[PDB]
């Protein structure tokens, strides 16, 4: 038990198995190679021990080898560490199960201290298992009649005290206001102030209340979060009856088989769902432990969720190649290779549809011309004081930012820079709006 | 007064900011032609403004690459239905969405 | 916008409160006041911002608040932050809600370059609302009938091959020869090569026949997860008119939300319940980022299951001292304070019996006789190479380690010292057994 | 041939029974089965047509002209949206019959759970424009019993009138499944 | 509307495509490739018209090509159509559907006189998506434990008349000879 | 008149069937009862050979909201009468 036979220099990765990219940093002093291929060793099948029962399978066929070593660059003692495994490891439309398999005891071992996961080509014949986003982007505008611009959302503020009445109240004057969503709180599941019972009937109230005064179809997440899955769907079932157009979900919390239990669930009733990425910076923060959100993101998109948080835009997580490397990833169907952007697989999806990236954490409303330069217009933006803010409050708050928005899309098309001409758009358009003109005047600038 | 915000009804999008020039409907077009669209015209009365498909006028402008000939036809929709919406919408052959929809006259 | 409103020195935690204990290091210059009150404001409220909706709520209440700053010892940029929680923030008998309030927004925070959560006092009000173990420790000697020795156990290898003849054919040799349990493979869910459905079914006839040959009770943790929660239920109820006494379950990967729903399952169908901590190394391992296993250990007592990995024990994962720290968690009623082993905070469980403490990672032989004294006899061995290492084939393994096993415990009430007399007391034991003296032999020494 | 060698209103039975094997006989160079003559006995059990001519005249109110009927165009592309779109303007113009190509079941591009959707709404509003009743067949081909019904009976309560079928590929088994069933519901 | 635009003789198949073999023969004179186009449009996309609806879907995608062509041997005017279908066609894991798509309508065309399909490529996403075998080959040895020999299975006789105590009597004659 | 009733004859012929009858029965029913200003009702025969079919009949005609129905005793078995005169009470019919 020396290895090597992980680490095989010649062969070609066949078309239907699932790589992945380790960047390993190693013991002091040890051949490169050999790390690799411990590293191949334990993530698929963790042999050769001394048993009779290990000849009876031969094993040539599904270990899992490092076809493959590069070295991160501008950097010595690491690598990067390309691996090979067989389909047949993983079953179909399950990502539990591949998760396990590849991070789940790798990182235990002792011989490495630290090691990061950053891209997997997942190939086509796992793909089309999975059961992919219920509705999409293009399928979400379609119903819900909104073409060419990005969306708006809101964090209902505070998020802890309002009873039912009160929490309709504060919903109802921020979607009459230009606003289209209001985000429930991942901290509200079922509090002793406020039931689930009594807020899921009062905010259905507050959005049919202001829906025909406006003209427009509006939507309010509702945290159907639970500690058991037959809670959660009676939930989800308290939802549809009340005629509720989307629905949220804590899905690193709450476990893939509960998200991928509620994906399946939402396209047999037609309704969109939102994911919110709560314990994200445990895992994703440190650049040399963990997981990368890439990875997380493509698990996402895989197991369901028609709008995932992206962040954090304060000003902006950073950097903008690394954000893009993974949105791309998000809503494309072919995304090609780029190390700049850190996409290390050709990721092809087939016909698989996108998921929108949402954009959150304290956007004030000179965000917005650098906002929509990087996001596009298959983007949701959602603001945690920017409605409620407002001197007049969070009524006249909304037509703020529904009006800056509006005058910057309307910019992007005339061709103009938004990004650069921020104060000419902004107050020619302030011209036209008073609630802007005093906007513009408190965050500034 | 201040500070009252009273509940305004917009349409879909550009509806805060008011109505756009001549020159703005150019420049819009001319966008939405560059992007390599179908322009799509539809007209509805007011009352029947949030059904979810609209009346064609008249059909929608595949391969048309001159800039002289639909800012001749949106009128002719207004003149025609004095008392309707002239909705202008940008057809997506390849990702079948839509990336333009904006109301051009609010209808007299 | 200045905080120091939540560092209070003056406030009295109250029996009902959650409190906690942060390890936390700022930006150079900062106060430990103001970067104390920032870590308790950014996990509590995210409050004061400017605005007009946070005047409707009595925002006192609900605030947490620090009480206490203690400096770490050996270090000098870094510091303990004691917080209280008050009870109201909380759903009563939900565990992905507790967790989702504490590491859902604060380690996104850009003003701390270094966070730990080391330690939680989870009131008796909380705990008596939370599902808790479904049998424990009690009712599973009762059930089993073995008292006075630490119960065993085996990995099925190879991991990757076996059909559903061989799977259950490898066994029941092991079953067959001493041991008492076999573990299936946190990969093995559902493989294209071994259908579940085989799979349960040709495992069910193994450890029917082993168990009247012997005369002894066995179990085999069969793999429950899977991709959807009502995959995960079907397979549960398989396993159970197949007559199999116990299953297993994966909590990280499978989610708070499934793990406790099948842990309520697991009461009314008299099924017990076997945890695995898949990848639990990117959390745990490294001592500046994320969370203590400790918090795990807590929190999957208070959800469920009867055993639980702890690990490595390669040789032993070190140190002893904080070991039994949080062992004394998974397994006493009452617990002191205790910085020495962590101990950090009074935590006290009422009338929850506890959670076996099972140990893995390739114990051997001469390992034995000091794995008894320090986890005692509410533990259980498991080695996945070193029962189907021995020479002699997959049943000969078990009886030389029962034999070794039952030899140690019976020179342990003798009043010898089983940790510095492992040579007088395992080559003693070999005189009446030639599988012994060839497995003492093989692995030397 | 006795009556006794086929079972009660199977039809599958019968086929089975005389075409199963005759024809893979050695000493037939030639083989064509042209007509049967089905006993009254045999009829008599048989589900026949749920509605039938004159029950499907008498309730969608149309007399003394043959119906007419469309196929949606392209068969391969068009949207959730698109497939609304184009159902709608048909129906407007005058016809009261638009037909689902057969090679729509449920596609990538697009799902049955839209198709469904976005057809209910071009029936219902080019209905009330013209005030005459239309239809819009929409294909319940399905790989498990399971699905068709499921396909089925959401066309119900979605309020369409009319489904569609196909009874060679699909199985004299499904298709006879489904005819009981459409009788038990009011479906054309 | 003359085709050709399906006969592409220099597409690459995908790893994703459902290929078709067919040996056809249609009216006498059409160019070799003329017919093939012909088989090729019907059973994809059966197009173009000139209709207005066929312009909003950008159907250079959706077509299903014919990519070679090969002489069947012993026959003149006989030959081998490879034709392509991208897999977004088909739905997922439906046996029926693949059927309906291919010789659901080509068939019934009057160019063709004589048209026989012969093999079918499945790819591997279409495959991993079906239910497929229950049990197999090894599963069902592993429980009936019959290793080494082939199975011997008899069908009962006469057919039709034997009532319900007489079947089991002449079954279980069989069964326990051997 | 306020009520019209169906002849014990009438149980599912092949000229016209249980589920026709009672669904155009219904449009008459209250097309009928809106312009005389009267509430009307039309007796239903629910008279079938299996237990079974005349609940399903029984729950067809409430679902289109006829009021009242029928059953023929002596023919049908005082055990089949007793049956439908429970289910009556607890729906709430004539
Ligand atoms: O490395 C070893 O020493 C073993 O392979 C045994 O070798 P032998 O077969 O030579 O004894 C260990 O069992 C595994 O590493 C972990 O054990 P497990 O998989 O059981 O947890
Ligand atoms: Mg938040
Ligand atoms: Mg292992």
């Amino acid at each position: 038990e020396y290895r090597d036979t992980y680490w095989t220099p010649d062969y070609v990765p066949l078309d239907t198995d699932l790589l992945a990219c380790f960047k390993c940093t190693g013991q002091e002093g040890v051949p490169k190679e050999e790390v690799a291929a411990a590293v191949a060793a334990e993530s698929s099948t963790g042999t050769w021990s001394t048993v009779w029962s290990e000849l009876l399978v031969d094993l040539d066929f599904y270990k899992g080898r490092c076809y493959r070593i590069e070295d991160v660059p501008g950097d010595k003692e690491a690598f990067y560490a390309f691996i090979a495994y067989p389909l047949d490891l993983f079953e179909e439309g399950s990502v539990t199960n591949v998760l396990t398999s590849l991070v789940g005891n790798v990182f235990g071992f002792k011989a490495l201290r630290h090691l990061r996961l950053e891209d997997i080509r997942f190939p086509m014949a796992f793909i089309k298992t999975c059961p992919g986003p219920p509705n999409g982007i293009c399928v979400e505008r379609d119903r819900m009649n909104k073409y060419g611009r990005p969306l708006l959302g809101c964090t209902i503020k505070p998020k802890l005290g309002l009873s039912g009445k009160n929490y309709g109240r504060v919903v109802y004057e921020c979607l009459r206001g230009g606003l289209d969503f209001t985000k429930d709180d991942e901290n509200i599941n079922s509090q002793p102030f406020q039931r689930w019972q009594n807020r899921f009937e009062f905010v259905a109230e507050a959005v049919a209340l202001a829906q025909q005064e406006t003209g427009e179809k509006k939507g309010h997440y509702l945290n159907c979060t639970a500690a058991t899955p037959e809670e959660m769907y009676e939930r989800a079932e308290f939802a549809k009856e009340l005629g509720q157009p989307i629905i949220m979900h804590d899905y690193i919390t709450g476990g893939f088989t509960a998200n991928t239990g509620l994906s399946k669930w939402c396209r047999k009733n037609g309704m969109l769902l939102h994911i919110h990425r709560a314990m994200h910076a445990v895992i994703d923060r440190h650049p040399k432990h963990g997981i990368h959100f890439r990875v997380l993101a493509k698990c996402l998109r895989l197991s369901g969720g028609d709008q995932l948080h992206t962040g954090t835009v304060v000003g902006k997580l950073e950097d903008r190649q690394t954000t893009l490397g993974f949105i791309d990833q998000l809503r494309e169907s072919f995304i090609p290779e780029d190390r700049s952007r850190g996409n290390f697989f050709d990721q092809d999806w087939g016909s698989m549809p996108g998921v929108f990236a949402v954009a959150s954490g304290g956007i004030h409303v000179w965000h917005m011309p650098a906002l929509v330069a990087i996001f596009g217009d298959d983007s949701v933006l959602q603001f945690g004081g920017g409605t409620h803010g407002h001197p007049w409050g969070s009524a006249a708050g909304a037509a703020a930012n529904r009006v800056a928005l509006e005058a910057c899309v309307k910019a992007r098309n005339a061709g103009r820079e938004i990004e650069k001409e921020s104060r000419d758009i902004l107050m020619e358009a302030a011209k036209h709006s008073p609630e802007l003109a005093i906007a513009l005047e408190t965050w500034k600038e | 007064t201040v500070g009252d915000y009273q509940t305004v009804a917009t349409l879909e999008t550009f509806g805060f900011l008011p109505p756009m020039t001549q020159d703005e409907i150019y420049d819009q077009i001319a966008y939405i032609i560059a992007q390599g669209w179908s322009p799509l015209i539809e007209h509805v009365h007011p009352s029947r403004s949030m059904a979810t498909y609209w009346s064609y006028w008249k059909l929608p402008f595949f391969g048309e690459k001159d800039l002289g000939v639909i800012v001749s036809e949106l009128e002719a929709c207004h003149r025609a239905y004095p008392d309707h919406h002239v909705r202008l919408v940008g057809y997506d052959a390849y990702t079948q969405s839509q990336g333009a929809c904006f109301v051009v006259f609010e209808g007299r």
